[PDB]
C-alpha cells in the first residue's frame, strides 16, 4: 500500500421549512479529520483538531474573511437553493411495484424524492406481524429503492396486497396477489 | 450595469452634508461598495456593506446597505473641501463575482469664504520682465470664469487652495496672452 | 444534524497519491455535476433539463488551495499518512429482472477511504467495458466515499455477472456476485 | 500594492502597445479596466488564476490579454486606434480566497495614441513673482506657474520650497488648457497657484522651484527631426525672496 | 448560477 495524503473541504448546507432555518458548516478535513469549521450559528471559525487550532486562529484574525463566511449561508445556501428550488425539488418520478415470493416481497423501485411509506395488507386487515423491511437504497442516478418482505402462512389466504404511497402519487398505488 | 448611480455632478459648500444615491437590482445577495478616485490619484476602496443591514462607515463617510430598498446611499455629515473627487458605486456581478462600476457622480466641495477680497493682480516673470500674468484672487465661491472670447487669450479654471497653517482657503484664476489684466478677466462676472 | 435537505455547496478533494482531486456539488445525497480537472471541463449529472452554467475555474482555483493547506498540514502532522478503511461491495439491479428485458446492474462499493479504487464488471468470468459506468466518490458523515458502478446487462440464463473491486485495504481484490433470478 | 508598468506610454497611431501588471501576491482575480477620460473604469477582462474567467467586452480585433503563470499579467493592443486614448488599470482581488472580493487598484498606464510621434514637445515652465500690490494689501505673497506648449498631457506639476515638497497653500488645474482647442493633437498648458505669507516671501533664504515632469518617447522611438528628441524629463523654473 | 463555498489558505 503505498502512501496518500488526502484533504477534504464541504461547504454544507441545511435547510429546514424552505429557507427559514438555514444553517452553513464549511469542514475542513486533514485525512477522515475535521481540523477546521466554520458554523454559521457559531459566527467565527472554532478549531476542532489540534491541526486546526493555527487555521482557526489565523482565519479569525482576518476581518475580510469572517465577512464572507458570515455571508455565505446567503450568497452560497440560500441563492443555489432558489435554483435548487426550479430544478431538484421539482423531480417526482411515479415508483414501479411488483409482487414475488422467494417469503413475499414488494420491490418499490425507481421512485424520487425519498420519503415513501409502504403497508402490508392480508385480507384487508393490515398484517403487521413478521414485515421486515429493508433500508432505503439509493440508486445513485436520483431515483430510490425499497423491498418490504412478510412473513406469510398463506394456507387458506386469499389476496395479499401492497399498499404504497409517495409524494409524486396523488392516489396511492394498490397492487395484489391471490 | 446592475448598479445605478446618482447621474450627473455635485457641488457642495464647505460644511454641507453630502449624499449620493446608488441603488442595485440583482437578484441574489451580492456585496456593494464605494470607491473614491481623488484628482490625479487611482480607485481606492471607501467602504463596503457585504450583507444585509450593514453599514460601511470610513473617513466620515457612512452607507447602509438597504434590502427594503434596494439601495445604499452614501452619506457625509459635514463634507470637506479635500472631500473634491469621483465616488463610484461597485458591486460584483455574475458567477465570477466581476466587480463593475457604475458612472460614478463628480463631487466638488467649494470653500466658504468668509471675507471676500476680491482684486485682478499682474505678476511678472522671474526671469524674464516684459512677460506677466494676471490673477483673480480671494473672490466668492458663488463667483465664476468663463472661458475669453478672443480664440487667442487663455483663461483658466476657478481653484482652491488653502494654507493650513493658518487656517485660510481662498479661491484664483490665471489668464495671460493687445488686452491687459483691467479687461482680461471680463466677460465674466468679476464683482 | 437535522434538516429538512442537506447539500454540500462543495465537496472538494485532493490527495497526494495520484496526484489527483475532485470537486462535486451534492444535494440530498446525489451528485448535481462534477468538474474535470484535467479537460476543465464541467459535467453534469442532473435528471432534468436546465440551462445552468458553472465556470471549471472555481474548481481549480479551489483546489488549487486544498493543494496548498494540504502540504503544510502533512508537514505539521510529522507525516501522518491516510489510514486505509475496508469497502464494503453491495451488488443490486435497478429494476426487476425479466428475462429479454434490459436492466442496469449496480455496484455500491461503500467506507472508502483513502478515495482511490477500480472498479470493474465481470462476465462469466470475463472482463467487460461495454456498458459500464460510475459515479464521482460521494460524500459520506465520516469523512469517508462511496462509489457506484453501473453495468447495462441483459437478463437471459446464460449470462454470470461479478463486480470487481480493488482497494489498498483489502489486500485481495474482492468480487461479488450477482445472478439474474427471473 | 499592485504594480503596473509603465506609468505613461506614448504610441503612434497604427502601433502596437503592451501593458504589463503584478498583482497583490496571492491574489487570485486579476482585472483589466479601461477609463477614458473623465469616465468610470470600463471592464475589459477577468481572470480567475492563469483562466480566463469574463472577457465578453474584450474586442478581440486587436485587444488581447494573458496570464500565463497565473500571477502578472500583460495586455497587448495592435493594431492601435485613435480612440484608444486611455488609462489601462490594473487591479486584484482575493476572490474569496484569503480575503474579500474588493478590488485593490495599480496606478494604471496612461496611453495617448498620437497622430504622428511629430506632434511631441516638451513643456516649457516659468514661474512668476508675487505682486508688490497684494503683499501691501493682502500680507500674503501668490506665485504662479505656468507649464505651456507641452504634448501630450503627460505633467507632473509640484512645489518645492527649500527643496522640500509643499503641499498647504498650493493649487494646480484640474485639467490643462488646449493651446488651439480646435486642433486634435493641440499642444497644452497648465496653470498652478503657490501662496505663502508676506513674511516668508521677504526671505533672500527661501527658495521657490516648480518642477513639472514631463514623460515623452521612449529610448527606442526613431527620432530624426533637429529638434532635440522629447525623451521624459524635468522642466523646473525657479524664484527667490526678496524685499 | 450555481455558487460554491471557498476555502482559505492557511499560513506557510
Ligand atoms: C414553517 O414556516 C411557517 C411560515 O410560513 C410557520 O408558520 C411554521 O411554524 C414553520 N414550521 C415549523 C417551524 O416547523
Ligand atoms: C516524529 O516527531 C518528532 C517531533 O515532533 C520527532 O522527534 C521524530 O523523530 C519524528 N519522526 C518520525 C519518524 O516521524
Ligand atoms: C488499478 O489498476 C492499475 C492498472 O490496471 C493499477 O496500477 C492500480 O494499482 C489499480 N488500483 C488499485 C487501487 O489497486
Amino acid at each position: 500500500s503505498p502512501e496518500d495524503f488526502v484533504y477534504q473541504f464541504k461547504g454544507m448546507c441545511y435547510f429546514t421549512n424552505g429557507t427559514e432555518r438555514v444553517r452553513l458548516v464549511s469542514r475542513s478535513i486533514y485525512n477522515r479529520e475535521e481540523i477546521v469549521r466554520f458554523d454559521s450559528d457559531v459566527g467565527e471559525f472554532r478549531a476542532v483538531t489540534l491541526l486546526g487550532l493555527p487555521a482557526a486562529e489565523y482565519w479569525n484574525s482576518q476581518k475580510d474573511i469572517l465577512e464572507r463566511k458570515r455571508a455565505a449561508v446567503d450568497r452560497v445556501c440560500r441563492h443555489n437553493y432558489q435554483l435548487e428550488l426550479r430544478t431538484t425539488l421539482q423531480r417526482r418520478v411515479e415508483p414501479t411495484v411488483t409482487i414475488s415470493p422467494s417469503l413475499l416481497v414488494c420491490s418499490v423501485t425507481d421512485f424520487y424524492p425519498a420519503q415513501i411509506k409502504v403497508r402490508w395488507f392480508r385480507n384487508g386487515q393490515e398484517e403487521t406481524a413478521g414485515v421486515v423491511s429493508t433500508p432505503l437504497i439509493r440508486n445513485g442516478d436520483w431515483t430510490f429503492q425499497i423491498l418490504v418482505m412478510l412473513e406469510m402462512t398463506p394456507q387458506r389466504g386469499d389476496v395479499y396486497t401492497c399498499h404504497v404511497e409517495h409524494p409524486s402519487l396523488q392516489s396511492p398505488i394498490t397492487v395484489e396477489w391471490r | 450595469n446592475s448598479v445605478t448611480q446618482m447621474e450627473g455632478p455635485v457641488t457642495l459648500s464647505e460644511e454641507a452634508f453630502l449624499t449620493i444615491n446608488c441603488t442595485y437590482t440583482a437578484t441574489g445577495y451580492p456585496s456593494l461598495f464605494w470607491y473614491v478616485q481623488y484628482p490625479g490619484e487611482g480607485l481606492q476602496l471607501l467602504l463596503k456593506a457585504t450583507k444585509a443591514d450593514d453599514k460601511g462607515s470610513n473617513k466620515g463617510f457612512e452607507a447602509t446597505y438597504r434590502k427594503e430598498t434596494t439601495s445604499f446611499h452614501l452619506e457625509k455629515g459635514s463634507v470637506q473641501v479635500s472631500d473634491s473627487a469621483v465616488y463610484f458605486c461597485a458591486s460584483p456581478q455574475g458567477g465570477s463575482e466581476k466587480l463593475v462600476f457604475g458612472k460614478g457622480t463628480k463631487l466638488t466641495v467649494n470653500p466658504y469664504i468668509q471675507n471676500p477680497d476680491p482684486a485682478v493682480y499682474q505678476l511678472r516673470d522671474s526671469k524674464s520682465s516684459d512677460k506677466s500674468v494676471c490673477l483673480f484672487t480671494d473672490f466668492d465661491s458663488q463667483t465664476n470664469v468663463s472661458q475669453s472670447k478672443d480664440s487667442d487669450v487663455y483663461i483658466t479654471d476657478k481653484c482652491v487652495l488653502d494654507m493650513r497653517s493658518m487656517d485660510f482657503k481662498s479661491n484664483s484664476a490665471v489668464a495671460w496672452s493687445d488686452f491687459a489684466c483691467a479687461n482680461a478677466f471680463n466677460n465674466s462676472i468679476i464683482p | 444534524i437535522v434538516a429538512d435537505h442537506v447539500a454540500s455547496y462543495g465537496v472538494n478533494l485532493y490527495q497526494s497519491y495520484g496526484p489527483s482531486g475532485q470537486f462535486t456539488h451534492e444535494f440530498d445525497g446525489d451528485e448535481e455535476f462534477y468538474v474535470d480537472l484535467e479537460r476543465k471541463e464541467t459535467v453534469w449529472k442532473l435528471p432534468l433539463f436546465h440551462r445552468l452554467r458553472f465556470d471549471p475555474q472555481f474548481a481549480l482555483t479551489n483546489i488549487a488551495v486544498l493543494k496548498h493547506n494540504l502540504n503544510i498540514l502533512i508537514k505539521r502532522s510529522n507525516s501522518t499518512a491516510a489510514t486505509n478503511e475496508v469497502p464494503e461491495v453491495t451488488v443490486f439491479s435497478k429494476s426487476p429482472v425479466t428475462l429479454g428485458q434490459p436492466n442496469t446492474l449496480i455496484c455500491l462499493v461503500d467506507n472508502i477511504f483513502p478515495p482511490v479504487v477500480n472498479i470493474t464488471w465481470l462476465s462469466n468470468g470475463h472482463s467487460v467495458t461495454e456498458g459500464v459506468s460510475e459515479t464521482s466518490f460521494l460524500s459520506k458523515s465520516d469523512h469517508s466515499f462511496f462509489k457506484i458502478s453501473y453495468l447495462t446487462f441483459l437478463p437471459s440464463a446464460d449470462e454470470i455477472y461479478d463486480c470487481k473491486v480493488e482497494h489498498w485495504g483489502l489486500d485481495e481484490p474482492l468480487l461479488k456476485h450477482w445472478e439474474p433470478e427471473i | 500594492g499592485v504594480a503596473q508598468s509603465p506609468r505613461y506610454k506614448i504610441i503612434e497611431k497604427r502601433q502596437s502597445v503592451a501593458f504589463w501588471c503584478n498583482p497583490i501576491s496571492g491574489h487570485a482575480t486579476l482585472y483589466w479596466y479601461q477609463q477614458i477620460l473623465g469616465q468610470g473604469p470600463k471592464l475589459l477582462i477577468q481572470f480567475q488564476n492563469n483562466g480566463v474567467v469574463d472577457d465578453s467586452q474584450l474586442p478581440k480585433d486587436r485587444f488581447s490579454a494573458e496570464r500565463l503563470k497565473g500571477v502578472d499579467s500583460t495586455l497587448k493592443i495592435q493594431p492601435a486606434k485613435l480612440e484608444d486614448s486611455a488609462v489601462y488599470l490594473c487591479a486584484s482581488s482575493s476572490g474569496g480566497w484569503g480575503g474579500g472580493t474588493e478590488a485593490f487598484f495599480g496606478q494604471g498606464t496612461r496611453l495617448t495614441v498620437v497622430e504622428d510621434l511629430k506632434n511631441v514637445f516638451p513643456p516649457e515652465v516659468a514661474v512668476f513673482e508675487p505682486s508688490e500690490a497684494e503683499i501691501s494689501h493682502t500680507q500674503k505673497a501668490t506665485l504662479v506657474c505656468l507649464a505651456t506648449g507641452f504634448y501630450p498631457d503627460h505633467v507632473e506639476l509640484s512645489w518645492w520650497v527649500n527643496g522640500k515638497e509643499v503641499h498647504s497653500g498650493v493649487c494646480t488645474d484640474p485639467q490643462p488648457l488646449k493651446e488651439q482647442p480646435a486642433l486634435n493633437d493641440s499642444r497644452y498648458a497648465l496653470s498652478s497657484r503657490l501662496r505663502v505669507s508676506a513674511t516668508f516671501w521677504q526671505n533672500p533664504r527661501n527658495h521657490f522651484r516648480c518642477q513639472v515632469q514631463f514623460y515623452g518617447l521612449s529610448e527606442n522611438d526613431e527620432w530624426t527631426q533637429d529638434r532635440a528628441k522629447p525623451v521624459t524629463q524635468i522642466v523646473s523654473a525657479e524664484a527667490w525672496g526678496r524685499a | 448560477a450555481p455558487f460554491s463555498e471557498q476555502e482559505q489558505p492557511v499560513l506557510g
